[PDB]
């Protein structure tokens, strides 16, 4: 890949 | 005859070598990519300039090393571009002055991609240069041979275009949620450019990316990317039209996407690759 994007996220509860 | 180095080593009367390390920094031009101008670099002088004249040629076998030596390229010597690696000694320079005057070398990196680049970690060889010197007074034939080495680590870009960043992590709000992802693209000259998106993906559509996340996963959540509120499929080429030296972005947008059952509390996390394409 030219390029590669980390996505972060959460649930919480 | 002798030279310098900004680093801060040098090579003497009847030559030698010597270790140069550079701070690089890639960029697409037209038709070819500049990895390092050597210019601001390396420096040589002539020691008696009100009588001799010392001539300087870049010598054969002046070639890329490490990694970028798969690659062809050219090289500007004194204002005229020649192939590199060298297979043939270039034309003389003349040097005259005692004060230390450029060694007016820069590499250049033949594009094979659209906005493809190449790692290269600080510390490596990226190419080895031979300075050959003589002179219109004696029979002196001496070689200056150059050590080049990478002092930060970059990706030199191997396509017409390129990217604001190799490797990008935004984070979305608390589920749920989404966050745009700043990502631009430009081309030496005028392109009409496309990307699409790799990755492992949950649905038949193949646009839900799996959570990969190592730590307390949460469940029954993956990500889902939109430009203008659509969908985009892994595997889909996206249109930009044209792109030129005006940075244009991807229009980008992260959100959580279901993939299954019940969604449960943890850590999200999706690997994205994005590879661009000529149109
Ligand atoms: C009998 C005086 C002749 C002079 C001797 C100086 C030696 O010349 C040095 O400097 C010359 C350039 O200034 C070079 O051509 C040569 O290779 C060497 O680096």
């Amino acid at each position: 890949a030219d390029s590669t994007i980390t996505i972060r996220g959460y649930v919480r509860d | 005859f002798a030279c310098k180095t900004a680093n801060g080593t040098a090579i003497p009367i009847g030559g030698g070598s010597a270790n140069v390390y550079v701070n690089l920094a890639p960029v697409v031009n037209v038709g070819q990519n500049l990895v390092v101008d050597l210019s601001t670099q390396i420096f040589c002088h002539n020691d008696y300039p009100e009588t001799i004249t010392d001539y300087v040629t870049l010598q054969r076998g002046s070639a890329y090393g490490g990694v970028l030596s798969n690659f062809s390229g050219t090289v500007k010597y004194s204002g005229s571009s020649y192939p590199f690696p060298t297979t043939s000694e270039t034309p003389r320079v003349v040097y005259n002055s005692r004060t230390d005057k450029p060694w007016p070398v820069a590499l250049y990196l033949t594009p094979v991609s659209s906005a493809g680049g190449v790692a290269i970690k600080a510390g490596s060889l990226i190419a080895v240069l031979i300075l050959r010197q003589t002179n219109n007074y004696n029979s002196d034939d001496f070689q200056f041979v150059w050590n080049i080495y990478a002092n930060n680590d970059v990706v030199v870009p191997t396509g017409g275009c390129d990217v604001s960043a190799r490797d990008v992590t935004v984070t979305l709000p608390d589920y749920p949620g989404s966050v745009p992802i700043p990502l631009t693209v430009y081309c030496a000259k005028s392109q009409n450019l496309g990307y699409y998106l790799s990755g492992t993906t949950a649905d038949a559509g193949n646009s839900i990316f799996t959570n990969t996340a190592s730590f307390s996963p949460a469940q029954g959540v993956g990500v889902q990317l939109t430009r203008n509120g659509t969908i985009i499929p892994a595997n889909n080429t996206v249109s930009l039209g044209a792109v030129g030296t005006s940075a244009v972005s991807l229009g980008l947008t992260a959100n959580y996407a279901r993939t299954g059952g019940q969604v449960t509390a943890g850590n999200v996390q999706s690997i994205i690759g994005v590879t661009f394409v000529y149109q």
